[PDB]
């Protein structure tokens, strides 16, 4: 079976260097070119060139002539795109895709690789409690601010409290930092008694924080 | 024009 | 792009519905080596049609293909559920060069409209007490999975120090999404209320907060 492997997600600064692996199976690495493709965030697929695999020779459409290069190792029979002197619009998974004839393009594709440009460093997050006070639950969480890289991960009472949690997808700030929100909706005649704890992991930062979120 | 069965990673030599 | 497709089309299952590309030069020539792919979000796409109609062995036998001038369209018939993705469109510029179109998200209304639910929190006393603020709006259990959010400050508008998510998938199919208002703890104690409006399918939800 035809395969196109790619290797792993990057995290860069810019001006940093990064080299995308594609490894081929299950053909003659040689006989078919291989192409690249990039989707920025909240972008399409843009085309950004091949390389003949008999010839070496490599076409680079315009916008990706000047940092990129398309290699090849015929030995392992993988393809490589690395680009220099990295900027943050760069950030963007690639993709390399086989060319089978011109009737038929882009038959086969890596799985992508996530290649992420940004200036801000690794930050444990600062938890600010989200105090309680429709009907009669009420609502309380825990704001998750300023941490990087992604993940973070939430649970309420040590994982005792899961009806009526909501753990928001963080949002990306203009600054490279993310931020995100935990909520959870509770019995407002439970206020007075059960402790509510929302326990915050950022394992890139080696930090966790479990935060105590009480009315008033 | 393009004929859609040719391989264009052909050597052109 | 050199291809244009529509941003966005939608259908309900068993519908059938039609997605356009049309070429805006004519480095496109015969525009015979047209190209069709879907796309589902995290996996590689997936060549579903190749010289304006041929569908290969393997794609579903409810794509099809056709064009008429410089414009091809890609049809798909018995919509389902998992059709929902992003369709590309692909056309050979000559010189041994590839360009694909814009992208089409498609849609596929498998359930009811559902209003955006909206909690809105102030800054907590101990980030103002971090002489920092920030409101959040919390919007989920809408759909489709699309909204607009502005704030106001009393009753003016305010776009500076806004930052919202896009939509995402919730596990029971509808979708959530967030939006902060980073202020200056003055900034926020200097207005009677501060507001998130969440706006869906054309009506508008919001919540007001105030420093007290
Ligand atoms: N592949
Ligand atoms: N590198
Ligand atoms: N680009
Ligand atoms: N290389
Ligand atoms: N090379
Ligand atoms: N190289
Ligand atoms: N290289
Ligand atoms: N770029
Ligand atoms: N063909
Ligand atoms: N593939
Ligand atoms: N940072
Ligand atoms: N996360
Ligand atoms: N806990
Ligand atoms: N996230
Ligand atoms: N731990
Ligand atoms: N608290
Ligand atoms: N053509
Ligand atoms: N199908
Ligand atoms: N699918
Ligand atoms: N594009
Ligand atoms: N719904
Ligand atoms: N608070
Ligand atoms: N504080
Ligand atoms: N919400
Ligand atoms: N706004
Ligand atoms: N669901
Ligand atoms: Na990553
Ligand atoms: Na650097
Ligand atoms: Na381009
Ligand atoms: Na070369
Ligand atoms: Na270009
Ligand atoms: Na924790
Ligand atoms: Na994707
Ligand atoms: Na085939
Ligand atoms: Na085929
Ligand atoms: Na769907
Ligand atoms: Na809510
Ligand atoms: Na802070
Ligand atoms: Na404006």
């Amino acid at each position: 079976q035809v395969q196109l492997v790619q290797s792993g997600s990057e995290l860069k600064k810019p001006g940093a260097s990064v080299k995308v692996s594609c490894k081929t199976s299950g053909y003659t690495f040689t006989t078919y070119a291989m192409n690249w493709v990039r989707q920025a965030p909240g972008q399409g697929l843009e085309w950004m060139g091949w390389i003949n695999t008999n010839t070496g020779n490599p076409t680079y459409a315009p916008g990706f002539t000047g940092r990129f290069v398309f290699s090849f190792d015929t030995s392992v029979s993988t393809a490589y795109l690395q680009i220099s002197s990295l900027k943050a619009e760069d950030t963007a998974v690639y993709y390399c895709a086989r060319v089978y004839s011109y009737g038929v393009p882009f038959d086969y594709w890596g799985q992508g690789t996530l290649v992420t440009v940004s200036s801000a460093s690794t930050k444990g997050p600062s938890v600010f409690p989200l105090a309680p006070s429709s009907g009669g639950t009420a609502a309380l969480g825990c704001l998750v601010k300023d941490y990087f890289p992604e993940p973070v991960t939430v649970s309420w009472n040590s994982g005792a409290l899961t009806s009526g949690v909501h753990t928001f997808p963080a949002v990306l700030q203009s600054s490279g930092l993310y931020s995100l929100s935990s909520v959870v909706t509770v019995p407002s005649s439970s206020l007075g008694t059960q402790t509510y704890i929302c326990n915050v992991n950022h394992k890139p930062s080696n930090t966790k924080v479990d935060k105590k979120v009480e009315p008033k | 024009n393009v004929d859609p069965n040719a391989n264009p990673n052909v050597d052109p030599n | 792009s050199v291809l244009t497709q529509p941003a966005s089309v939608s259908g309900s299952p068993g519908q059938s519905i039609t997605i356009s590309c049309t070429a805006t030069s004519s480095n496109v020539g015969s525009f015979n080596l047209v190209s069709w792919y879907q796309h589902h979000p995290g996996k590689a796409p997936k060549l579903i049609i190749h010289e304006v109609s041929k569908r290969p062995s393997g794609a579903s036998n409810r794509f099809s293909g056709s064009k008429s001038g410089n414009t091809a369209s890609l049809t798909i018939s018995g919509l389902q559920a998992e059709d929902e993705a992003d369709y590309y469109c692909c056309s050979y510029v000559g010189s041994d060069t590839w360009v694909f179109g814009g992208g089409t998200k498609l849609t596929v209304l498998g359930q009811p409209k559902a209003a955006p639910s909206v909690t809105l929190f102030p800054p907590s006393s101990e980030e103002l007490q971090a002489n920092k603020a920030t409101l959040v709006c919390l919007i989920s259990d809408f759909y489709p999975g699309a909204v607009t959010v502005a704030w106001k400050a009393d009753s003016s508008p305010v776009k500076a120090g806004v930052e919202t998510t896009t939509p995402s998938k919730q596990s029971n199919n509808k979708y959530a999404a967030s939006s902060y208002l980073s202020l200056t703890p003055e900034q926020w104690k200097s207005h009677r209320s501060y507001s998130c409006q969440v706006t869906h399918e054309g009506s508008t939800v919001e919540k007001t907060v105030a420093p007290t």
